[PDB]
C-alpha cells in the first residue's frame, strides 16, 4: 500500500551508491539505455547523467528490522543530492 | 641502507600455497600484501561491503 | 557525546555492567562465531 | 572486537547482530556528526 | 548514641512513607515530611530502653485506589531475624487479609529465611530491605533520572508501534535496587525520563527480568 | 507563523502516534527551543532586519541543512563509534 511508508523519503548516500554502481554495469555490458545523452563512452558519467535524470528502472527493496520489506521507487525517492 | 630500488615491489595473480589457496609473502617470491584484521575492520566502518567482500573472497581463494 | 553515550548505554545494556573481557563476551549469546573470532576460538566453538 | 555488530536500522534505531534495541535514536538526536556543530546558546545565563 | 538511634528512626519513617507515596500508596503529608522534633515528640526521643522501639511506628498504609491490597512493614526487635519469627509473622499475614509486606533487618537476613520467602513470594509478595538502604533515598540523586512502570496497555501498544519484542526491548536485573525500590516483578516494563544533554530529555524503555 | 510553521516542518520520528509524536518532540526538543530563541521577534526586529525573500530563502536553507543533517540508516555506527574513541586513546598519552 502507498499509506505504510515508516522509512524517510530521502534515499541515502549507500542507495545511491549502489544503484549508480549497478547502473554502470549494465551499462558498461550495453543494456540499452533511455536517458538522453551529449556523446560519452564512460559508464560512469552515463550512470551518473541517469542518476541526476531520476529515470533509473530499478525499484530499491528496504528490509524493515520486523521481518517485512518495502519498496521505494527512484521516482517517488527524492534526492539528497 | 633503505634505498627505494630494494623496497618497491608489486603483485598481480602470482602463485598460491600448498595449504590455502593465497597468495605469496614477501618481495623475493612476488609476495601478496596482507589486508589485516584492522583494515578490514576500519573498511566495514567506512562500509564498502562489497570491495570488501571482492578484496576478501575472489580475489583471495573463490 | 553522540559516540561517547552509544559506548556506555551499549555498555549497560544488558541489564548489568558488560566489562570487555571473554568473561563477559562469551556470557552474552551474540553469536557463536561472534565468539570464535573473539580471542577466544576453540574453547566458545566447542561449547556452541 | 567488542562492538563490530553495532549499526542503525531503517527505522532510525540502533539495532545488535541480535537485534535488541539500544537506542531509539543515533546518539538520542538522529543527527549526523559531520554536521553537528558548536553553537552558543544566549536563552540560558542572562538575568530575567 | 540515643539522638542517633532516633534520628535513624524518624529518617527510616521518612523513606518510608516517601517510598510508600512513590509506588501509590495513600501517605497523608504531614507523614509524606513531618519534622524531626515532631516525630520525637510523637514517639518519645528514647528508642534504647525507652517507650518507643521497633514495630511500635509500623504503618498499615492502603492504596490510593483498590483499598483491598494494603501494605504492612516489619520491625523485628532482634538484628538478624528468626525464621520462626517471620512465621510469626506469616500468621499475622494470615489473620490480615492483605497480602504485601515488607520486612526491616538490622543486620543481614538469614539464607535459610530467604529460601523461605522465595518459596512462600507466590501466595503472598513478601519484601526484605536493610536500614541504610531504606534510610537513604535512591531518586532523590540527580545522577538517578525519573522511572515510571508502565502498565499492559501501554506496554501492548507500545510493542504494537515499534514492532519489536520483549527480549528486543533492552533489560533490567530484577534485582536491582531500582527495581526493589520499585517493587516489580519478572518481565514487567518501566518507562525512564532521563535528561539529555545533546537532545534535553530523553524517553528510554526497559524491562525487569 | 514562519518559526511555527518550520518547527511543524522539521521530523525525526514518523506517525500520528501520540507517543511517536511525544519522542519527536522531546527529540527535537532542545533544537526548537535554540530555533526559536534564535528567531525570537525582538531579534529579527531589532538585531537582524531581514526582508522577507531573506526570511523564507533562509527557512528553505534551514530544512535543506537540517534535512542533510538527518542520520542515514545502515551507517556502521557502532564500529565507527569504538574506532572513534579508540583514536584519542592513541593520541591521548598515560605520561601526560
Amino acid at each position: 500500500a502507498n499509506q505504510k511508508r515508516i522509512t524517510t523519503p530521502y534515499m541515502t548516500k549507500y542507495e545511491r551508491a549502489r544503484v549508480l554502481g549497478t547502473r554502470a554495469l549494465q551499462i558498461a555490458m550495453c543494456a540499452p539505455v533511455m536517458v538522453e545523452l551529449e556523446g560519452e563512452t564512460d559508464p560512469l558519467l552515463i550512470a551518473m547523467k541517469e542518476l541526476k535524470a531520476r529515470k533509473i528502472p530499478i525499484i530499491i527493496r528496504r528490509y524493515l528490522p520486523d521481518g517485512s520489506y518495502e519498496d521505494w521507487g527512484v521516482d517517488e525517492l527524492i534526492i539528497s543530492d | 641502507k633503505h634505498m627505494v630500488d630494494d623496497k618497491i615491489h608489486s603483485r598481480a595473480r602470482g602463485p598460491i600455497q600448498i595449504l590455502n589457496r593465497q597468495p605469496m609473502e614477501g618481495r623475493s617470491r612476488d609476495g601478496g600484501l596482507r589486508f589485516g584484521e584492522m583494515e578490514r575492520d576500519c573498511q566495514i566502518a567506512h562500509g564498502a561491503a562489497q570491495f570488501l567482500r571482492e578484496r576478501l573472497f575472489e580475489a583471495s581463494d573463490p | 557525546y553522540r559516540h561517547l553515550a552509544l559506548l556506555c548505554d551499549t555498555m549497560t545494556c544488558r541489564g548489568h555492567l558488560m566489562a570487555i573481557t571473554r568473561h563477559g563476551v562469551n556470557r552474552q549469546d551474540t553469536g557463536p562465531l561472534m565468539k570464535c573470532s573473539f580471542e577466544e576460538t576453540v574453547d566458545v566453538l566447542m561449547e556452541a | 572486537k567488542s562492538m563490530e555488530s553495532v549499526m542503525v536500522k531503517y527505522d532510525a534505531t540502533v539495532r545488535n547482530s541480535i537485534n535488541q534495541v539500544v537506542q531509539l535514536r543515533y546518539g538520542e538526536d538522529g543527527l549526523a556528526g559531520e554536521s553537528v556543530e558548536f553553537q552558543n546558546l544566549a536563552t540560558l545565563k542572562p538575568s530575567n | 548514641d540515643d539522638e542517633e538511634e532516633t534520628y535513624r528512626l524518624w529518617k527510616i519513617r521518612k523513606t518510608i512513607m516517601q517510598l510508600c507515596h512513590d509506588r501509590g500508596y495513600l501517605v497523608t503529608q504531614d507523614e509524606l515530611d513531618q519534622t524531626l522534633e515532631e516525630f520525637k515528640a510523637q514517639f518519645g526521643d528514647k528508642p534504647s530502653e525507652g517507650r518507643p522501639r521497633r514495630t511500635d511506628l509500623t504503618v498499615l498504609v492502603a492504596h490510593n485506589d483498590d483499598p483491598t491490597d494494603q501494605m504492612f512493614v516489619f520491625f523485628p526487635e532482634e538484628p538478624k531475624v528468626g525464621i520462626k519469627t517471620i512465621k510469626v509473622y506469616c500468621q499475622r499475614m494470615q489473620e490480615e487479609n492483605i497480602t504485601r509486606a515488607l520486612i526491616v533487618v538490622q543486620q543481614g537476613m538469614t539464607p535459610s529465611a530467604k529460601q523461605s520467602l522465595v518459596d512462600m513470594a507466590p501466595k503472598y509478595i513478601l519484601e526484605q530491605f536493610l536500614q541504610q538502604e531504606l534510610l537513604i533515598n535512591i531518586t532523590e540523586h540527580e545522577l538517578v533520572p525519573e522511572h515510571v512502570v508502565m502498565t499492559k496497555e501501554e506496554v501492548t501498544e507500545l510493542l504494537a508501534r515499534y514492532k519489536l519484542r520483549e527480549n528486543q526491548l533492552p533489560r533490567i536485573q530484577a534485582g536491582d535496587p531500582v527495581a526493589r525500590y520499585f517493587g516489580i516483578k519478572r518481565g514487567q516494563v518501566v518507562k525512564i525520563i532521563r535528561p539529555s544533554e545533546t537532545a534535553g530529555r530523553y524517553i528510554t524503555y526497559r524491562l525487569v527480568q | 507563523e514562519g518559526v511555527k510553521e518550520l518547527s511543524k516542518k522539521l521530523v525525526i520520528v514518523n506517525g500520528d502516534d501520540p507517543l511517536s509524536r511525544q519522542a519527536q518532540e522531546n527529540a527535537t526538543l532542545l533544537f526548537n527551543i535554540h530555533l526559536r530563541s534564535t528567531l525570537c521577534s525582538r531579534r529579527m526586529a531589532e538585531e537582524f532586519r531581514l526582508s522577507g525573500e531573506a526570511f523564507d530563502w533562509l527557512l528553505g536553507e534551514i530544512e535543506s541543512k537540517f534535512n542533510q543533517a538527518i542520520a542515514h540508516p545502515g551507517e556502521m555506527v557502532g564500529a565507527l563509534a569504538a574506532q572513534s574513541l579508540g583514536e584519542p586513546a592513541t593520541q591521548m598519552t598515560l605520561n601526560t
